[PDB]
RNA sequence: UAAAUUAUGGUCAAUUGUUAGUAUUCAUAUUAAUUUUUUUAAAUGUUUUAUCAUUUUAUAAAGGUUUAUUUUUGAAAGAUUUUUUGUAUAAAAUUUUAGGAAUAGUUAAUAAUAAUUUAUAAUUUUGAUUAGAUUGUUUUGUUAAUGCUAUUAGAUGGGUGUGGAAAAAUAAAAAAAAUAAUUAAUAUAUAUCAAUAAUAAAUUAAAUUAAUCUAUUAGUCAGAAAUGGAUGCCAGCCGUUGCGGUAAUUUCUAUGCUUUUAAAUAU
């Protein structure tokens, strides 16, 4: 039941009447880019990945 | 704007996502951006 | 009416339905909110008028 | 918000931290007085990092493992984490 | 205009009726007898046929209305003690009633299909169906019985014990003590019986066109029975004004 | 961080339709169940899980003492194998053999052990 | 509530964490928006 | 799978199975009969 | 205290039938009523009923209720909420069930729940009773003192009764109107040899029913099922055909 | 056809073939099982859906009352009701055109839902397995016996085409005068 | 879509309410009129008019 | 809201300036305002005298009714004869590309239609019969049928109709008589539908947002201090150690 | 460059965080999720046969791919029989990185050619090639909403090349050439998924089969609720503005109070 909320949950097995039964997939993750390069000497030479792509 | 994404400051995400805008497309007109 | 040149009695001619009869007097009926004694309007015992 | 105070996170709300030196500190002025900061160490996917933090926890007992949570804002200028509460 | 393709020719089908075909009837391929009440199935089956394939529909109402009338003459006092500790209501029949007029008139179930069969399954004798409700709720008034649970007073206190469907029990709720006799309650059953009397003549399915003398007569023991004067005396001279 | 706004949560209010009373059928009445005699191949339960033993893995010989007797046997349903504490592979395999049996086909299977 | 009205909503600035936020601006900006409202009647008469 | 009988002949070989393909020919006439079923 | 064996999957909720009602299985749904105090008192009490509950006193257990229940004949109220153990004296059946379902519902001998041959239709069996129809199996039943009780039920009847069957003298379970044979007209048709297979105990149904079928082979050369349909093919109207 | 072979799920004559009707559903609480007859291919892979060739419909194996009819004093009509939802045009054209395979649980829900005979899984233990004997067999023959030009009839209107065209259909096609 | 914990395709076509046993609410013994109207029914959003 | 130009009535201003009548009667008769029979069936439908003879149509008379398909033979006979008798009813709905459909509920239920939707009931006995429009109408989705253009139908999420918990997170003894919250003195409760007319019963309505139980976006409704919550719960304070029981239980 | 009407039709768009001179979406709300109060194994013997063999049993996680993953009816389904009819390996578009430059057994023609043919070859600043990141074009979360934010399991080279097709080296919810089973859905050890678990949080009882079971509610300056003692910019508190200088409504503590209620805290 998504349209029901985080409380009015009584069961997650089936959906009882109708709808659509997606899987809550976490968004909100907070995935972390961990620095492995000096500044100035990353191993690419045209384009540099610092963050998160 | 998830944070992660780019720099921390939100203008990095804006500078990103502005190499892809439509009207500022690479072309005849407009080439070399970067 | 078929070809229509019948005048047209349009709903929106009818002005506003008045009230012919008085319907009733509504006596202010009984609430939680309502006692002679404010003992009885505690925060255990109510939350609201009805 | 502030999302550059809590690198040494590095996402988890929860590091488990070692435990190694706890000195004292002086918080920004006009507030005088010492609070007590924890030098920890950790370490992560065979790294080891070390960070100072704030010594919340009250002492009951002797203690070698901390866990560090974000906290709010200190007036201390540059420890950003807080010892969990002792329970 | 011309350049690029020649017209079709299955253009034509728009402008001549004689190409329309349907090489094959709608039915053809062995839906014939898909609906049940066509002329063309009936004929292909005939009247036996018929007669065989409703008797579920004739043993449905047959059903309905021999439970109904067992109800009826089960109930008809509403005072007494037909089991251990349970009394005689008018309320399982009154549900009943409910029931049997939901299932062939409420839209939210329309199995109106039960009136097709009310030419050969009603009785006679149910045919006058809110005269008898009259003449129960009539014998319903009984002065030793609470006007409100239709239980004695002395055996039982608290309306509602030892009836399974009684309303005035919840779940969690709390016992109803036993309502005494008077004139509101009186009163109460005098306009329960001018409903019934209007529904017998408002009701499509149960109810006559014409009023009956057993009605008539089952109103005025329903008066006379609660004590209503100006009533039954305005009942009379209508009765005689009808 | 405080919490759900509001704690959604439903009275029980009993309905008088779902707890009207139901028609039902026991199924042996619409078929009849019986227990087959012990035969000259299977005189006893115990010879029947001998026989009834041909997977390393399903050592039903050992669970005689278990099953009281025939009637024991052939009457005891997979639920009381297992709180009978028999593993799930032999019981099931028991639970096969008794109703081959009862259908017409003795434990006739070659032990695989070899 | 106390202008009488039954079907409206009103929003400030958005978020209301977007700047400016003061109770005199909350209660300014609202009665000016309030005021700048025109009637369904006037606006019938001005397109005549 | 295929039901083998304990009564069938013991392949007397201990390089490969302990028991042959083959059937008693009464154990043949009761297949035929179960076939039989089969195919009604 | 009780110590019992507990797995990973002994925290699954049982399965409740359409008759079960609502269980307090979680702490939400126990503390409420747990927080409700309970006394008996001259009012309260039951044995003050019984001009009403004398059903209900008579079916009550008086000996099973004292031990295994430490609860008092004269504390038990007529709207009591514990489950007290009870002996069914229309039939003489033992189990446990409360006071307040028996009195304020009628909620007792599982057994007579399926006293008439249709829980929907209970006395609208226009069949005769079994003392009157069948004086063969009053003979049969279990000797416990109820035997009078049960022959007075309806030969159509649904009620689970013990039997002593022939073949072993061993006490068996069965329908009455599965050994009948009949049914009232309007409910399911039962197995049209199910007289045969109910005569005896499981165990001792089996040789006796296939005496005939052996008898036939013999006979015939061969078994064949469909002699049943065989006599009784040894006008009826029908539709016309499309094709 | 593998060299080390799956031996927890095997098949026969190999992926992918042989079209087979069955009823998927996951493993949970037996409260919120619920079935689904489909048609898939013999082998499937870790997810059902690769191999799908048609979806027949689901299938609640609880036994309900029927709350949405009436409270009615039919007897019959007041027993559980299992419901089960099928497709009628798919499966006719997956059994028939395709030649498709099913297996115990579909046939036994299709016999029962009148589609199909009685499964041979299901059988009654009181009644046991006849045999035959070919002089008897035989008498039986010689004792009734189908024509043969009717017996070559229906097997036509049976398994060829049955909507046949008769002299008044005829008459009625044939065409009008003027264009003869 | 099939033979899965959330394989939403059974769901696609109509079906009535499932009341076999207690289902979160006990709804074998329960009238659940405003549980259907509130719970079960889908809405357009969380707390929406049900749709 | 409509804006029309101040000339718009020329159209039957003519009409009316250029109508001629017989006699009198006929220019000032009282249903010259009823033209069409959705006029008629808005005027007189209040009154079920006149209603119930105009419009015989309008209540259900004559249904579909139930019939028993002729089964399929066995040619296994009475081995296999069992099988088909259970204990269960059984209850099977086609489907497929046309069928199902919600949209095209009325093609599907009716009966003159060659492809509309099958049913099959097999009963505990064996045979199986066409199913009853109930049955057929539950195999899609619910709808309410309400009409308040007469009477005004059972309205759901009131006073009465929702419980104690919908209505204030809180258990209230639910009785019949003396109930000061409820705002009522005695409740005798007799059947729904009984006297009351069957016409005056027009269905029910759901299609809206319980404010008090449920809402959208609820938010707090202000910050501080954080003791206030959303407007959809009020409840009141917890006592502390409220009693205890010296009987086991 | 004319108005409308034989009158609401063709089925619901709607925004709620007590701030703090002003500029700029950035502290504290709500929903969704993670986090404490101990919920939550992926099973060990696949089978038959003509016997030292043969026949049936074809995509699980391993290896990091952004101009990229594409193919068969020769087995099987499959039917009086023989016989016959057809294919198919190819494409097109969407392709990430703050600070951006060269890439390569290489393009085309020819052919069952050329490690050694012929030619002014091909890729790329319209962002290539290496490198980093991530299993690709029906999945979520949030909102009134053009948005923003997620998603999964599996195609990682050949080398006697079996087979129709390599997907071929532990891992089931796949009955696999005789009806083994249909009273079946219940499932006892070693790494993991949601069957993982959401259950009238305190007053009239469970139409049953009685089967599983405890955690401190957090605060009390601003802003629901505080008085006495001790400390005296010390010890400490802190979402925030800040508090503690000898009357502290902000610390510690006694007691008392508060709570729209089932936590607290962080990311
Ligand atoms: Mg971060
Ligand atoms: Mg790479
Ligand atoms: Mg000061
Ligand atoms: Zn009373
Ligand atoms: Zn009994
Ligand atoms: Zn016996």
């Amino acid at each position: 039941p998504w349209w029901n909320f985080q409380t009015e949950h009584r069961q997650r097995c089936v959906l009882m009447y109708g709808g659509a039964r997606t899987k809550n997939t976490h968004n909100a993750n907070h995935r972390v880019f961990i620095k492995k390069y000096k500044r100035n000497a990353f191993p690419n030479r045209t384009r540099h990945h610092w963050a998160v792509s | 704007i998830a944070h992660w994404y780019c720099g921390h400051k939100f203008r990095h995400r804006f500078m990103r996502d502005k190499r892809f805008h439509p009207s500022l497309q690479a072309s005849h007109d407009a080439r070399n951006r970067f | 009416y078929a070809r229509g040149q019948h005048p047209s009695y349009d709903m929106v001619y009818a002005g506003p339905m008045p009230e012919i009869f008085p319907m009733r007097r509504d006596f202010r009926k009984p609430t939680r909110w309502d006692f002679h004694d404010i003992e009885k309007q505690g925060k255990y015992r109510t939350s609201g008028p009805y | 918000l502030f999302f550059l105070r809590m690198w040494f996170l590095y996402g988890c709300c929860l590091r488990f931290v070692l435990f190694v030196l706890c000195y004292y500190m002086s918080p920004r002025l006009p507030s005088s007085g010492n609070r007590r900061v924890l030098y920890a160490v950790f370490y992560l996917y065979n790294f080891v990092w070390m960070l100072r933090c704030f010594f919340c926890c009250f002492i009951g007992l002797v203690m070698s493992l901390f866990i560090i949570e974000g906290g709010g804002f200190v007036d201390l200028p540059g420890v950003k984490y807080y010892t969990r509460i002792v329970s | 205009l011309y350049k690029g393709i020649p017209r079709p020719a299955i253009t034509n089908l728009h402008y001549e009726p004689a190409w329309r075909y349907t090489l094959y009837q709608a039915g053809a391929h062995g839906a014939q007898l898909s609906n049940p009440r066509s002329p063309f199935t009936a004929k292909v089956l005939g009247d036996e046929l018929m007669q065989v394939r409703d008797i579920k529909s004739v043993e449905h109402c047959k059903a309905w209305f021999d439970r109904l009338q067992y109800l009826i003459n089960l109930h008809y006092e509403a005072v007494g003690d037909i089991g251990e500790f349970k009394s005689r209501h008018t309320r399982h029949v009154h549900e009943f009633f409910v029931a049997f007029h939901d299932a062939l008139s409420s839209l939210d179930f329309r199995d109106t299909y039960l009136f097709d069969q009310f030419k050969a399954v009603r009785p006679p004798e149910l045919s006058d169906l809110f005269g008898i409700f009259l003449e129960m709720e009539a014998n319903y008034v009984h002065e030793d019985y609470c006007p409100r649970c239709s239980l004695p007073y002395s055996t039982t206190r608290y309306c509602g014990e030892g009836d399974v469907d009684t309303p005035f029990r919840k779940h969690r709720g709390r016992w109803a003590p036993h309502q005494k006799w008077g004139r509101e309650w009186y009163d109460v059953v005098a306009r329960r019986a001018e409903a019934l009397w209007y529904r017998a003549t408002e009701d499509p399915y149960f109810g006559t066109p014409q009023h009956t003398q057993r009605q008539a007569e089952a109103l005025l023991k329903v008066y006379v029975q609660a004590k209503q004067r100006g009533k039954a005396i305005d009942f009379m001279n209508k009765l005689r004004g009808s | 961080t405080y919490g759900p706004h509001k704690s959604y949560k439903y009275t029980y209010m009993p309905d008088p339709r779902k707890l009207a009373p139901i028609e039902t059928t026991q199924r042996s009445e619409i078929v009849p169940q019986s227990i087959r005699p012990p035969t000259s191949y299977v005189p006893n339960h115990e010879t029947f899980l001998e026989r009834a033993d041909i997977h390393r893995l399903r050592p039903t010989s050992d669970f005689k003492a278990s099953f009281k007797d025939w009637n024991d046997l052939f009457t005891c349903d997979k639920r009381q194998l297992r709180v009978r504490g028999i593993p799930r592979m032999t019981r099931d395999a028991i639970r096969t053999a008794v109703q081959a049996f009862q259908n017409g086909n003795p434990p006739e299977r070659f032990d695989t052990k070899e | 509530c106390a202008f009488g009205f039954q079907h409206a909503g009103c929003r400030i600035n958005l978020k209301a964490t977007n700047n400016p936020k003061s109770p005199t601006h909350t209660v300014e900006g609202v009665f000016e928006a309030v005021k700048a409202l025109r009637s369904v009647s006037e606006i019938a008469a001005s397109r005549g | 799978r295929q039901i083998r009988p304990y009564y069938n002949l013991p392949s007397k070989s201990e390089h490969g199975r302990k028991m042959t393909g083959f059937l008693t020919p009464y154990r043949h006439w009761m297949w035929k009969q179960n076939e039989l079923w089969r195919n009604v | 205290a009780e110590f019992k064996q507990k797995s990973r999957w002994s925290s699954v909720w049982p399965n409740m039938r359409y008759g079960s009602m609502f269980l307090s299985y979680s702490v939400g749904r126990k503390l409420p009523m747990k927080g409700v105090n309970w006394v008996t008192r001259d009012s309260n009490r039951l044995l003050n009923f019984s001009n009403r509950y004398s059903a209900v006193i008579s079916d009550i257990d008086v000996k099973r209720t004292e031990e295994e229940l430490n609860v008092a004949l004269s504390d038990i109220r007529w709207n009591d909420h514990r489950r007290i153990y009870w002996k069914c004296s229309f039939c003489g059946s033992s189990y446990r069930k409360n006071v307040s379902v028996r009195t304020k519902y009628h909620a007792g001998c599982n057994f007579c729940k399926k006293k008439y041959p249709s829980e929907v239709r209970g006395e609208q069996h226009g069949s005769p009773p079994v003392s009157q129809a069948a004086p063969e199996l009053t003979e049969q039943l279990v000797d416990n003192g109820k035997r009078d009780n049960l022959a007075t039920l309806a030969v159509t009847s649904k009620f689970y009764a013990e039997w002593t069957c022939r073949g072993c003298g061993g006490s068996y379970r069965s329908t009455i109107r599965s050994r009948t044979g009949q049914v009232e007209a309007g409910q399911c048709t039962l197995h049209p040899d199910i007289v045969a297979w109910s005569a005896y105990c499981p165990s001792c149904s089996w040789r006796p029913n296939m005496v005939p079928i052996a008898e036939e082979v013999s006979r015939s050369g061969q078994f064949l099922g469909l002699e049943r349909s065989m006599e009784e093919l040894g006008p009826i109207p029908r539709r016309k055909r499309l094709a | 056809a593998r060299a080390v072979i799956k031996r927890r799920s095997p098949q026969l004559w190999g992926a992918p073939g042989a079209p087979i009707i069955r009823m998927r559903g996951h493993h949970v609480v037996w409260k919120f099982q619920s079935y689904d007859l489909v048609v898939e291919h013999t082998h499937k892979r870790r997810n059902s859906d690769i191999r799908l060739l048609h979806y027949l419909g689901k299938h609640c194996p609880h036994p309900q009352k029927s709350l949405w009819s009436p409270d009615t004093p039919v007897a019959q009509d007041r027993h559980l009701f299992m419901l089960t939802t099928v497709d009628i045009d798919a499966f006719k054209y997956w059994f028939g055109v395709k030649r498709c395979r099913l297996s115990m649980k579909p046939w036994a829900l299709l016999a029962k839902a009148g589609l199909l005979p009685p499964s041979l899984t299901q059988n009654s233990k009181i009644m046991p397995k006849p045999l035959f004997d070919k002089e008897s067999l035989m008498r039986y023959y010689l004792a009734n016996r189908k024509d043969e030009d009717v017996m070559a009839r229906e097997k036509y209107l049976n398994y060829e085409n049955s909507m046949v065209k008769t002299e008044e259909e005829r008459a009625a096609e044939r065409p009008v005068a003027p264009y003869l | 879509k099939v033979d899965s914990f959330h394989a939403n395709t059974q769901y696609q076509h109509a079906w009535p309410l499932l009341s076999h046993d207690d289902l979160g609410n006990s709804d074998q013994s329960n009238n659940t009129k405003n549980i259907m109207y509130s719970m079960y029914m889908p809405k357009r959003n969380k707390g929406t008019a049900p749709w | 809201i409509t804006f029309y130009s101040d000339r718009f009535l020329f159209r039957d201003l003519v009409n009316r300036r250029e109508a001629s009548y017989a006699n009198v009667w006929e220019m000032d008769d009282p249903y010259r305002f009823l033209q069409t029979e959705q006029d008629y069936e808005d005027y007189w439908g209040d009154n079920y005298d006149v209603y119930r003879r105009m419009f015989p149509e309008m209540i259900g008379r004559t249904g579909e009714p139930v019939q028993q398909y002729g089964q399929m033979p066995i040619w296994a006979g009475p081995h296999r004869q069992h099988a088909n008798k259970s204990e269960h009813n059984w209850m099977f709905a086609e489907i497929g590309v046309n069928v199902g459909h919600e949209a095209l509920k009325k093609l599907e239920l009716d009966p003159t239609n060659e492809k509309r939707r099958r049913f099959v009931i097999r009963q505990p006995d064996g045979t199986l019969r066409s199913a009853k429009m109930s049955e057929m109408r539950a195999w899609y989705w619910k709808e309410e049928w309400a009409d308040f253009r007469f009477w005004a139908p059972q309205m759901e999420w009131g006073i009465e109709n929702t419980p104690s918990q919908e209505q204030y997170q809180e258990h209230v003894p639910d009785t019949t008589d003396a109930d000061f919250r409820k705002q009522r003195r005695i409740q005798s409760r007799p059947v729904k539908w009984f006297y009351e007319s069957h016409y005056t019963r027009t269905g029910s309505f759901a299609g809206f947002q319980p404010l008090r139980f449920m809402q959208r976006r609820t938010e707090r409704e202000v910050r501080w201090p954080d003791v206030i919550n959303a407007a959809v719960q009020i409840q009141k304070r917890k006592p502390a150690a409220y009693i205890f029981k010296a009987i086991p239980e």
